[PDB]
RNA sequence: CGAUGUCGGCUCGUCGCAUCCUGGGGCUGAAGAAGGUCCCAAGGGUUGGGCUGUUCGCCCAUUAAAGCGGCACGCGAGCUG
RNA sequence: GAAUGCCGGCAUGAGUAACGAUAAAGAGGGUGAGAAUCCCUCUCGCCGUAAGCCCAAGGGUUCCUACGCAAUGGUCGUCAGCGUAGGGUUAGGCGGGACCUAAGGUGAAGCCGAAAGGCGUAGCCGAAGGGCAGCCGGUUAAUAUUCCGGCCCUUCCCGCAGGUGCGAUGGGGGGACGCUCUAGGCUAGGGGGACCGGAGCCAUGGACGAGCCCGGCCAGAAGCGCAGGGUGGGAGGUAGGCAAAUCCGCCUCCCAACAAGCUCUGCGUGGUGGGGAAGCCCGGGUGACAACCCCCCGAAGCCAGGGAGCCAAGAAAAGCCUCUAAGCACAACCUGCGGGAACCCGUACCGCAAACCGACACAGGUGGGCGGGUGCAAGAGCACUCAGGCGCGCGGGAGAACCCUCGCCAAGGAACUCUGCAAGUUGGCCCCGUAACUUCGGGAGAAGGGGUGCUCCCUGGGGUGAUGAGCCCCGGGGAGCCGCAGUGAACAGGCUCUGGCGACUGUUUACCAAAAACACAGCUCUCUGCGAACUCGUAAGAGGAGGUAUAGGGAGCGACGCUUGCCCGGUGCCGGAAGGUCAAGGGGAGGGGUGCAAGCCCCGAACCGAAGCCCCGGUGAACGGCGGCCGUAACUAUAACGGUCCUAAGGUAGCGAAAUUCCUUGUCGGGUAAGUUCCGACCUGCACGAAAAGCGUAACGACCGGAGCGCUGUCUCGGCGAGGGACCCGGUGAAAUUGAACUGGCCGUGAAGAUGCGGCCUACCCGUGGCAGGACGAAAAGACCCCGUGGAGCUUUACUGCAGCC
RNA sequence: GAGCUAGCCCUGGCCAGGGUGAAGCUGGGGUGAGACCCAGUGGAGGCCCGAACCGGUGGGGGAUGCAAACCCCUCGGAUGA
RNA sequence: UGGUUCGUGGAGCCAUGGGGGAAUCUGGGCGGACCACCGCCUAAGGCUAAGUACUCCGGGUGACCGAUAGCGCACCAGUAC
RNA sequence: GCGGGGUGGAGCAGCCUGGUAGCUCGUCGGGCUCAUAACCCGAAGGUCGUCGGUUCAAAUCCGGCCCCCGCAACCA
RNA sequence: CCGAGGGUAGGGCCCGUGACUGGGGCGAAGUCGUAACAAGGUAGCUGUACCGGAAGGUGCGGCUGGAU
RNA sequence: UGGGAGAGGGUGGUGGAAUUCCCGGAGUAGCGGUGAAAUGCGCAGAUACCGGGAGGAACGCCGAUGGCGAAGGCAGCCACCUGGUCCACCCGUGACGCUGAGGCGCGAAAGCGUGGGGAGCAAACCGGAUUAGAUACCCGGGUAGUCCACGCCCUAAACG
């Protein structure tokens, strides 16, 4: 059938993007958190 | 009148449409149409705050002149009678002698080509706008301002009118479309006569789709729901109400008066409504 | 109860005998024929239909007869549902 | 040593199941250590409204070559979307940006919120919408509307000339619009040609033929031609389009008006530039100086902002045109030349898929365009077939049971079974012909029957041509021929009768229910006078609604027809300036504490003191409810009538063994040989009943009952045949399960159903194909049941709160 | 977290081909005038048949599957909610 | 209403959302309802080191671990997946 | 299995709270009427379902038996 | 070719008949009431609607075949 | 040709009396109704009286035994549009006439559909009395309806 994942580069960048994150206090915390754990990517990779 | 259809399909059996007899111009005035923002019934929170709305025909909003005391003593001609999707009533297009073109809600008996005017000086003749105090007691009237210069709020629906019962001080006594008896201020403007298309109410939509065309999505009965959704929800098989008939939000919906008793306008309402 | 799938049907049988029929008998209110009733006997046989999910049962047409029961109300790692 | 423990390792099941669509293969010749599987050729088969081709998502080097074969590839592998290396993506014109707006997002001003934050006009962001300048060919192993060739165009800057009151984020026009139907003329595309060009060809009985086979175009500025789109012209006044205005708007006047003119598109031609087949010579060379013409079919595409009818009434903003304002008129703009200048990003490759989403090279999912020809009435259906692509990455054998998919069956013809489930029958088109009932539409494709090919002859009307020939679309009449059969193949309704329920088309439990459920037009009740009611939010702010009682919210009922009775005592709701209670507060008779006191402090009765409740009323398409026991008729039976008890009032009409009837397969009738079902009746209705609507209703229904005709492998009752598996051989090789096992039958015994204990009987060791009776077989820490002072969802006149309202 | 799914908003797009033949319009009859009947024209509809597309009725297969919802045969809608 | 041990308690004290609303030392707060005596103190402006907390970092030392232990990571780990 | 009931001839009070059986109708007697119903005046009839117990005393309170109408019978 | 007729398929009219059901007509002395005929004890009759055990009642309009 | 009488018909306006209801005064112990009463309304201030508002229906006196119409039927007043009729003058035409199966139109009241209106009245209905009963007659309420528009129905003791 149609499955749950329908890759769309615009959707990705706008939902989980760095600019998306930084706006919302919760988003900034995701960044803070991911930075503290030392993730190599703070945010999903997407080709813009 | 009201045009009927031969029952060549099941819904066509009862469906009735407007005659559009009075309509003289079939596209609107470009300078007077703005786009209509369709809500879906959703507010700025994105939330549905009015149930069962959406999916209707696209519309443009004809800007209507509800003030009229803009152009006092400046006459206007009835250029055409047009279709407006945004109201029960029809709209009349006026070319003023000013050159300025505006829309008004078209009264009954209004004929294309006649000349209308607004002001204290105005003749008491259909389509003219005067402040209420200068209109003879006992004459039918529509498009009535509620407060001075604040806009026409009363009797804008097809076939409606308010009648002038009498006077008292700076206020006059009106009988509104509902049959309520109201004190409306003397300087409040009003157009003489009643709104046209009085055969509106006699229309039979005919089928579900007709309603859907009007942006009216299906209305589902509480009784058909579950206790999570409605007071009338639940029960094995069909069920009576089982409580005082109620809204989804729990207030009583048979006879429970809701208007705020301490409202300032209470001083001005002589008699509650009719039937 | 860290699971023994539960009516009825279908298929496949097998066992018991308190015998429905066929075989052998005694008594009869057994003339003959046809029955009644009891004894012996489980080798074989024991129909096709209408109605109901039905088991059962009633009815139709026959039949030598249209037996009653056990097998986890025999049988769903055989099917049906 | 045990925790269905945790981690890891290795076993068992087992050389077992499987190796992913049943579109299909065979051979020859290369390569090489090795070949069913890589390369080449011939033969055969499969897709062709695709399984072919372009495009957008998404993927991210998978692309092209060279060299490899450890792993990946469901086998092999020399091959590869694999490993290593090298190479490959070229734009002012194609897409996006340096343009414009849409929902939405953000947001100077402004608003609100404990903080974080929420909202918000202008503005700004935001596109697959508007605007905008490139078409054809050649070329690389791999890029091309990008490089190259030919023809063509856009913007910016500067300069020259002519021209003008020039000048804008301001004004105004335009941009600018629906659904259905559709005209004219073209083009895309197609078919045919006795015409033009073409290597060849004569076979096996015939044909040197008006024979075969093949091809017969593409792009193209200016000008011209055809077809369409758009647009009135001139004065006078003008108070309106937030300043101005010669622009637009309004009024008056002259003139003219499906013309013309003006301008804008499309098609045609067009200097020119290209392209060019079959066949056989090793992608190329040749054909070839290729020919490049005529006729017909003809778009859903073009002219396009065309036309008409309808109601549900069908974006914005910029580019562009025009008006003026500061300003400025050595400027500025308009026009035509000319030189110069023109940036960033994408461009490979997959793209219905082995490269995207599905853990897989996964029978699944994925938007747009093109999609040839013949025939079948049409068509994107169906069969074949072109271009093109493929034979689905294990094979070779055998011809058991059994399973799947399929074909046929004597006599019967539903006897099968819960049920004609399933499978037959029917099947397209044309012609005749069609009932109850009906809301006059329908029911109707009712039913039922006839025709259907091919040959010859005669003839009738239309399109294109020309009014003809030719081509092409509709027909009609007569005479014949063949076969078992002519919609000879593929595609393509079984019908009728009668009930229940829902009017109807719709909708629903993604992934066990598609229904009788939800919805629905329609009916009634009720709220709401607009800063509406109601909804969301602490608020601001929204929705409602740029609406205004012919409107908006809530509730029930659910087309339509005839109807919808009686109860207001309890509950709700509505009304009631009285009375009864009533909280803070007010009032302070009167007491109390301490003090030498002036004083400070505390309790405190009357009396005045809202809503709410009490109380008086109204209210059923408000919550709801709508009797009992006795008797009584000139036969029996029954009770129109009577008695009495209770009630707020005792079920009306219409229906009734019902989607409701327990007793129950009620009784009678119908249908049947036979009818617990069905239909029709009766009525002591366990326990119908009137908008949680009652009784009917044409039409409709993949809903659920009953019956009949048709026809059948459903059955009596089974038989044979087909292929794909099962089976044998080579290749690869899982799984759950598993305390260990050296794992028989009976009669017993045992925790009450023993391979494992007792007695007996039976039995050489070991496999393979099969069947499922047992291992209380597997699976899932029973979903039933109880237990737990375990949990959650839901309810209420349970308790206590809370928002909200008073 | 609304890249699945449900509703709404904005902007685009798709629906072969047949069949039925409403209103209207014209003509003819009609009548004082009408209503109205007839024929032609016309092309309406949650109209009919049926591909694409959207579904998912009945059965069978599949059930350590090709697939954690698939396949085959059939069947529903297909200008419209 | 909050804070304190203080849950309305005999409920002061400190703080304050609402209503009322003074005085300047003969003023004012407090010493657990309140009164009087006896005292303590000087509100409604602000600042102020050290002693105290913690360990990303550097070092020192362990009757701490010794590759399933010890940090999740002794190794290209917040990685692959 | 749980509940209400049994009383002049009929239908109902009285029981709860022991001592006192009542209301409407019917039956009978006398009136009015030509006569009958209606109507008017008076009258009779229960010994409280039976059996036992409590009591000074039982329709009444308690316990059996018989009857008579109700309500229930669910998870499988 | 036609063709008696046979067959299949659907229509039309008449007849008989049917669980049951609707009223009708008659039937020496049945049960209930008393609507009408005297102002019939509410004048009657009426078309129509609604209601009630039944005659009947009531509403709306009409007639006198009614008022004495 | 000229003249007359008339509730003949249709459309639109407009007038006052009366009933009800609502508001404001003033005022108090009952009002209403019957054969007599009860239900009912009224100290929550009714009836009776004065003032003001709204709304619907019907038109008092004139009014008659009268007038008009084919019948049904038609009654305040005003205007418009319109039918039939009688009289007189003897002018026009020249039997053009009478009747009328079908058809067609009209057709009280009730009733019906869709929408308005709803003061009074009032089937159904509820209550109070009468009564053996009283699904009636009388009383207090009361819904359709009565009223307007349009379309149906087409009956009558539509009678002289
Ligand atoms: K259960
Ligand atoms: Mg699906
Ligand atoms: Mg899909
Ligand atoms: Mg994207
Ligand atoms: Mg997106
Ligand atoms: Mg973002
Ligand atoms: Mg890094
Ligand atoms: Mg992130
Ligand atoms: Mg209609
Ligand atoms: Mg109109
Ligand atoms: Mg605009
Ligand atoms: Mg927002
Ligand atoms: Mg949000
Ligand atoms: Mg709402
Ligand atoms: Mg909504
Ligand atoms: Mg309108
Ligand atoms: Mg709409
Ligand atoms: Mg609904
Ligand atoms: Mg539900
Ligand atoms: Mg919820
Ligand atoms: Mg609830
Ligand atoms: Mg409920
Ligand atoms: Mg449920
Ligand atoms: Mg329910
Ligand atoms: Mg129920
Ligand atoms: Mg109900
Ligand atoms: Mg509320
Ligand atoms: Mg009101
Ligand atoms: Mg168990
Ligand atoms: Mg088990
Ligand atoms: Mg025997
Ligand atoms: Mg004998
Ligand atoms: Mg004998
Ligand atoms: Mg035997
Ligand atoms: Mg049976
Ligand atoms: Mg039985
Ligand atoms: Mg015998
Ligand atoms: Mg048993
Ligand atoms: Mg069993
Ligand atoms: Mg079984
Ligand atoms: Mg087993
Ligand atoms: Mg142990
Ligand atoms: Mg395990
Ligand atoms: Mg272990
Ligand atoms: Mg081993
Ligand atoms: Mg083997
Ligand atoms: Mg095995
Ligand atoms: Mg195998
Ligand atoms: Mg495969
Ligand atoms: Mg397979
Ligand atoms: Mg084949
Ligand atoms: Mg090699
Ligand atoms: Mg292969
Ligand atoms: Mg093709
Ligand atoms: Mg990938
Ligand atoms: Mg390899
Ligand atoms: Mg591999
Ligand atoms: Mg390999
Ligand atoms: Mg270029
Ligand atoms: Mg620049
Ligand atoms: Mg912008
Ligand atoms: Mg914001
Ligand atoms: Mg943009
Ligand atoms: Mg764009
Ligand atoms: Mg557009
Ligand atoms: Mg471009
Ligand atoms: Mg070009
Ligand atoms: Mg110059
Ligand atoms: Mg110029
Ligand atoms: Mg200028
Ligand atoms: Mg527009
Ligand atoms: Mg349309
Ligand atoms: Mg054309
Ligand atoms: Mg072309
Ligand atoms: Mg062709
Ligand atoms: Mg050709
Ligand atoms: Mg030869
Ligand atoms: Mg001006
Ligand atoms: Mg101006
Ligand atoms: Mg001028
Ligand atoms: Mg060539
Ligand atoms: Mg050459
Ligand atoms: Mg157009
Ligand atoms: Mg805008
Ligand atoms: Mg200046
Ligand atoms: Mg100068
Ligand atoms: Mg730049
Ligand atoms: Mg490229
Ligand atoms: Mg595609
Ligand atoms: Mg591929
Ligand atoms: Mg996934
Ligand atoms: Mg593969
Ligand atoms: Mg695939
Ligand atoms: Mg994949
Ligand atoms: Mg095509
Ligand atoms: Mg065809
Ligand atoms: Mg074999
Ligand atoms: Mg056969
Ligand atoms: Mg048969
Ligand atoms: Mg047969
Ligand atoms: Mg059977
Ligand atoms: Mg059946
Ligand atoms: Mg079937
Ligand atoms: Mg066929
Ligand atoms: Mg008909
Ligand atoms: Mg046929
Ligand atoms: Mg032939
Ligand atoms: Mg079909
Ligand atoms: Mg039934
Ligand atoms: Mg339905
Ligand atoms: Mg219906
Ligand atoms: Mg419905
Ligand atoms: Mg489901
Ligand atoms: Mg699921
Ligand atoms: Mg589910
Ligand atoms: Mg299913
Ligand atoms: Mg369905
Ligand atoms: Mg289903
Ligand atoms: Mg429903
Ligand atoms: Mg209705
Ligand atoms: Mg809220
Ligand atoms: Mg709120
Ligand atoms: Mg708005
Ligand atoms: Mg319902
Ligand atoms: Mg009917
Ligand atoms: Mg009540
Ligand atoms: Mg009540
Ligand atoms: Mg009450
Ligand atoms: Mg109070
Ligand atoms: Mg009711
Ligand atoms: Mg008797
Ligand atoms: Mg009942
Ligand atoms: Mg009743
Ligand atoms: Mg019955
Ligand atoms: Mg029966
Ligand atoms: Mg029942
Ligand atoms: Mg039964
Ligand atoms: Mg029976
Ligand atoms: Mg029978
Ligand atoms: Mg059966
Ligand atoms: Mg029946
Ligand atoms: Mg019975
Ligand atoms: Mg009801
Ligand atoms: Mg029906
Ligand atoms: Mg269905
Ligand atoms: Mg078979
Ligand atoms: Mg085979
Ligand atoms: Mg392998
Ligand atoms: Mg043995
Ligand atoms: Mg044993
Ligand atoms: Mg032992
Ligand atoms: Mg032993
Ligand atoms: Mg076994
Ligand atoms: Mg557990
Ligand atoms: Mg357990
Ligand atoms: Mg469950
Ligand atoms: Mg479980
Ligand atoms: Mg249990
Ligand atoms: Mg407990
Ligand atoms: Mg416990
Ligand atoms: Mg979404
Ligand atoms: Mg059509
Ligand atoms: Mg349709
Ligand atoms: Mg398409
Ligand atoms: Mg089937
Ligand atoms: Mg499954
Ligand atoms: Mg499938
Ligand atoms: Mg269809
Ligand atoms: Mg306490
Ligand atoms: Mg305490
Ligand atoms: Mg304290
Ligand atoms: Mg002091
Ligand atoms: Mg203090
Ligand atoms: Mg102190
Ligand atoms: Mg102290
Ligand atoms: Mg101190
Ligand atoms: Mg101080
Ligand atoms: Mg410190
Ligand atoms: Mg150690
Ligand atoms: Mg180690
Ligand atoms: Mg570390
Ligand atoms: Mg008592
Ligand atoms: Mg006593
Ligand atoms: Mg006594
Ligand atoms: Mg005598
Ligand atoms: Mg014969
Ligand atoms: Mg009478
Ligand atoms: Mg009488
Ligand atoms: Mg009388
Ligand atoms: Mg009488
Ligand atoms: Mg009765
Ligand atoms: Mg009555
Ligand atoms: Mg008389
Ligand atoms: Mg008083
Ligand atoms: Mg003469
Ligand atoms: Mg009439
Ligand atoms: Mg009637
Ligand atoms: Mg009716
Ligand atoms: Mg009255």
């Amino acid at each position: 059938m149609k499955r749950t994942w329908q890759p769309n580069r615009r959707k990705r960048a706008k939902t989980h993007g760095f600019r998306a994150r930084m706006r919302t206090p919760g988003g900034r915390k995701v960044l803070k958190r991911r930075r503290q754990k030392g993730r190599w990517r703070l945010t999903p990779a997407v080709r813009k | 009148a009201v045009k009927k259809f031969k029952p060549y399909t099941p819904s066509r059996r009862f469906m009735t449409v407007a005659d559009f007899s009075e309509i003289t111009k079939t596209e609107p005035e470009k300078s007077l149409v703005k786009p209509l923002k369709k809500t879906g019934g959703r507010n700025n929170q994105g939330r549905i705050t009015v149930r069962f709305r959406g999916g209707g025909h696209k519309r443009l909003y004809r800007i209507i002149d509800f003030k009229r005391w803009d152009k006092v003593g400046i006459p206007a001609k009835v250029a055409a009678i047009e279709y407006d999707p945004n109201r029960s009533a029809r709209i009349a297009l006026l070319h003023y002698v000013d050159g300025e073109k505006r829309y008004i809600i078209a009264p009954d008996g209004l004929q294309v080509g006649q000349q209308v005017v607004a002001g204290p000086d105005a003749p008491i003749q259909v389509g003219n706008a005067l402040p209420l105090r200068f209109i003879p007691v006992g004459t039918v009237v529509h498009a009535v301002e509620l407060e001075p210069k604040k806009g026409a709020k009363l009797a804008r629906a097809a076939g409606t009118s308010a009648q002038i019962q009498g006077r008292e001080g700076d206020y006059v006594i009106l009988r509104l479309p509902s049959g309520e008896l109201r004190k409306v201020h003397g300087e409040c403007y009003a157009t003489v006569g009643a709104v046209g298309n009085a055969d509106h109410k006699n229309i039979v939509l005919g089928k579900a789709g007709r309603s859907r065309w009007l942006g009216r999505r299906p209305h589902v009965r509480g009784a058909a729901m579950n206790p999570v959704d409605h007071p009338h929800g639940g029960g094995e098989g069909r069920a009576p109400r089982g409580r005082p008939p109620a809204s989804p939000w729990g207030w009583q919906t048979k006879g429970l008066k809701t208007r705020k008793r301490r409202k300032p306008s209470s001083r001005f309402i002589i008699a509650r409504r009719k039937k």
